[PDB]
């Protein structure tokens, strides 16, 4: 029963390092590669190396080389992969990936769930919530000026989900994050019934409720 | 039976395009990658290319991405490259070669063609054929050398032999050597005894095919 | 080094669709490669190794072909679930990505604007949000225009996943003004170009 | 493109010794798939190329046991244990790691022999070639070893450069020496000036330079 389990996410400063880990389990640690991969948001996948769990040795991607490191604990069959000297580029899920077979194999069969890891200049912020005035009509709300990622977004406290989106949060130029979220409704419940944002931001502990009206 | 064949030679005009032919066994063509490499005369040996020939899956050295082009003939077995733009400096030998296939080759270029010459001219000129003689103070009773001075010709190459092949032994025919004239010249001596110069008869015979020139020359004091 | 080219870079298919992409690994004599698919959020997937080969797991409609350096992996009678994008590898290598997504009819845009709270003047910014709502293609335009000021650089899109139900897409370009850039000024517009549009539409409100 | 450095260009070696060849790739040549595509080729005078040795050190079908190569990474050696007249030849490396695939320079094999010095000849110009107006003077050394001769044309005491143009044999496959030309190319204006014509040869073999020589007419 083959199991790779990496660290929680990260959030970093330009210059600094990260460690993330990777525990093996199911299989005998010393007998396959472990490599590194990772994936900036909404791009492609970007090997970064392996390293050989029963000698230590590696390969580093050329990208890489110089600021990245690849260890092993055989003991408690944990890769560690550290990526120094950080930069905004390397904002990106890392994921630990494992051979299907021994020695020099490619086909990563075997995958952690992924570690997030935040590079930004940015300080830990809440975000600022704006309602989304109606001119089927459209009610939502404005998360504005927000970092690190994620926050959430509900309407009514679950009461409200059909047509509703929460877009993708963008980043600005400011190094902060910003979305919307919005809902179509009917025209009849615009003066019955009220709409209220559950918007919340766990890292900065920022529960707040923005209430829509015309 | 062999693996790979390829033509003898070809003559080609600068500017022009000449396309090369190998021809592969069944055996070769399912299973082998096929490469092309040049070798100038007395240079050393350089990759061009090769070509799956199940899938015209092609690989070049970025120098002759333009130059090369790789295909092959399914029915035929045949695998091609054509030159483009020709030049002086694509006078070569290019050999064909196999590679095995699989997650990547595991042995090498485990065979190989005999290669095809490729002469790139501008012009044909045939050579003049001087005698080189032993003087008057020769040492008798010793041993002589005489030659042939085989000037001012264009392309190479010349073949030159001595009494119809009949001489060999001790035959040296020297390297071509380009002069500023932009023509080869070259020598082509063989050491006797000194009392044979009165009596044997010596003949250079010159053959310079590509202006299809037989010459031959005799040699006396 | 090795340069994998996968094509096409995004696919339309519908549900039941027989789906081929592909695959070509050039300045490389390897001929095995490996494909794998992601869905948001979750690591890749292995479909196929060695070329051909079928991962554990994976149905009988996923196959993978290999002659030389091309590759094909073929999926027969496409699934809903099978909507993703998918990846070719050679040793380090992976290819840009093909992104298989779900076609359907043509659906316009139900367009939307909303001027800044005044909550968010208090502040001391300005952000004028407009939507394009349950829409498809995903291909679309949006303009913003300033009093009849066709404005540029500083507004900022954001497209949201195709719809698992009904299939469409909805966009949020925010146009982010200064207070003072904003209050001095009249009349500003939201103007939006689709496929299922006859001619643009326009949505606008004076401040 | 990787890079590969062969060491020497030429390899003088007697028969019986060790040969030894060494190759460097610019960068790691070890694969991804864990293998180090290595080969060495030999190319012998007139023949196509023949695979010698794979994947660093293992001999292809029928290279006999005298042929050994040795490496890691970047750095390979070539060894021939007990050289024979037929490993004549030029020796290259190659590394197939790399797309594209690269061949080293190409280290000559020359089979060292006792000293032996030239026999030197000069020929004057044809009589028929004085007409179409140029004059060759041919200096023929026939049949030495080593390849290191010094050539020089006297044209009535009078030393000359950029007069002349040498040629020189590949090393005999049998009795492994060299022989080399020197002609001296000249107008007949310029030939029929000067009267004596030498050329004077520099080699270990001779005890001092020989002088060859004649007058013209
Ligand atoms: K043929
Ligand atoms: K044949
Ligand atoms: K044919």
């Amino acid at each position: 029963q083959v199991q790779l389990v990496q660290s929680g996410a990260e959030v970093k400063k330009p210059g600094a390092s990260v460690k993330v880990s990777c525990k093996a389990s199911g299989y005998t640690f010393t007998g396959y590669y472990m490599h590194w991969v990772r994936q900036a948001p909404g791009q492609g996948l970007e090997w970064m190396g392996w390293i050989n769990p029963n000698s230590g040795g590696t390969n580093y991607a050329q990208k890489f080389q110089g600021r990245v490191t690849m260890t092993r604990d055989t003991s408690i069959s944990t890769a560690y992969m550290e990526l120094s000297r950080l930069r905004s580029d390397d904002t990106a899920v890392y994921y630990c990936a494992r051979g299907k077979n021994c020695d020099y194999n490619w086909d990563f069969q075997h995958w952690g769930q992924g570690t997030l890891v935040t590079v930004s200049s940015a300080s830990t912020k809440g975000p600022s919530v704006f309602p989304l005035a109606p001119s089927t009509a459209a009610l939502g709300c404005l998360v504005k000026d927000y970092f690190p990622e994620p926050v959430t977004v509900s309407w009514n406290s679950g009461a409200l989900t059909s047509g509703v989106h929460t877009f993708p949060a963008v980043l600005q130029s400011s190094g902060l994050y910003s979305l919307s979220s919005v809902v179509t409704v009917p025209s009849s419940s615009l003066g019955t019934q009220t709409y209220i944002c559950n918007v919340n931001h766990k890292p900065s502990n920022t529960k707040v409720d923005k209430r829509v009206e015309p | 039976q062999v693996q790979l064949q390829q033509p003898g030679a070809e003559l080609v005009k600068p500017g022009a395009s000449v396309k090369l032919s190998c021809k592969a066994s069944a055996y070769t063509f399912t299973s082998y990658w096929i490469n092309w490499v040049k070798q100038r005369p007395g240079q050393g040996l350089e990759w061009i290319g090769n070509i799956y020939p199940g899938s015209s899956s092609t690989n070049y050295n970025e120098k002759f991405k333009t130059k090369a082009t790789l295909t092959v003939d399914r029915s035929s077995r045949t695998a091609y490259m054509q030159l483009s733009s020709l030049t002086s400096d694509d006078s070569a030998v290019y050999y064909c070669a196999r590679l095995d296939s699989g997650d990547w080759y595991y042995y090498g270029l485990d065979y190989w063609g005999q290669g095809t010459s490729v002469t790139v001219f501008n012009q044909i000129k045939g050579p003049s054929v001087f005698p080189l003689a032993p003087s008057s103070k020769s040492t008798s009773g010793g041993t002589a050398a005489l030659g042939c001075l085989v000037k001012d010709y264009f392309p190479e190459p010349v073949t030159v032999s001595w009494n119809s092949g009949a001489l060999t032994s001790g035959v040296h025919t020297f390297p071509a050597v380009l002069q500023s004239s932009g023509l080869y010249s070259l020598s082509s001596v063989v050491t006797v005894p000194s009392s044979s110069l009165g009596t044997q008869t010596y003949i250079c015979n010159v053959n310079h095919k590509p202006s299809n020139t037989k010459v031959d020359k005799r040699v006396e004091p | 080094e090795i340069v994998l080219t996968q094509s096409p870079a995004t696919l339309s298919l519908s549900p039941g669709e027989r789906a081929t992409l592909s695959c070509r690994a050039s300045q490389s004599v390897s001929s095995y490669l490996a494909w794998y698919q992601q869905k948001p959020g979750q690591a890749p997937r292995l479909l196929i190794y060695d070329a051909s080969n079928r991962a554990t797991g994976i149905p009988a409609r996923f196959s993978g072909s290999g002659s030389g350096t091309d590759f094909t992996l073929t999926i027969s009678s496409l699934e809903p679930e099978d909507f993703a994008v998918y990846y070719c590898q050679q040793y380090e290598f992976f290819g840009q990505g093909t992104k298989l997504e779900i076609k359907r009819t043509v659906a316009a845009p139900s367009v939307f604007i909303f001027p800044p709270s005044d909550e968010q003047l208090k502040s001391g910014t300005a952000s004028v949000v407009c939507l394009l709502n349950n829409f498809y293609p995903r291909e679309a335009k949006v303009q913003w225009k300033v009093d009849n000021a066709l404005q540029s650089g500083n507004s900022q899109e954001s497209v949201t996943e195709q719809d698992s139900k009904d299939s469409t897409y909805s966009l949020s370009s925010t146009l982010t003004l200064s207070k003072a850039d904003y209050e001095k000024h009249k009349v500003y517009a939201c103007e939006v170009t689709h496929q299922g549009l006859s001619s643009p539409v326009t949505k606008s409100f004076n401040r």
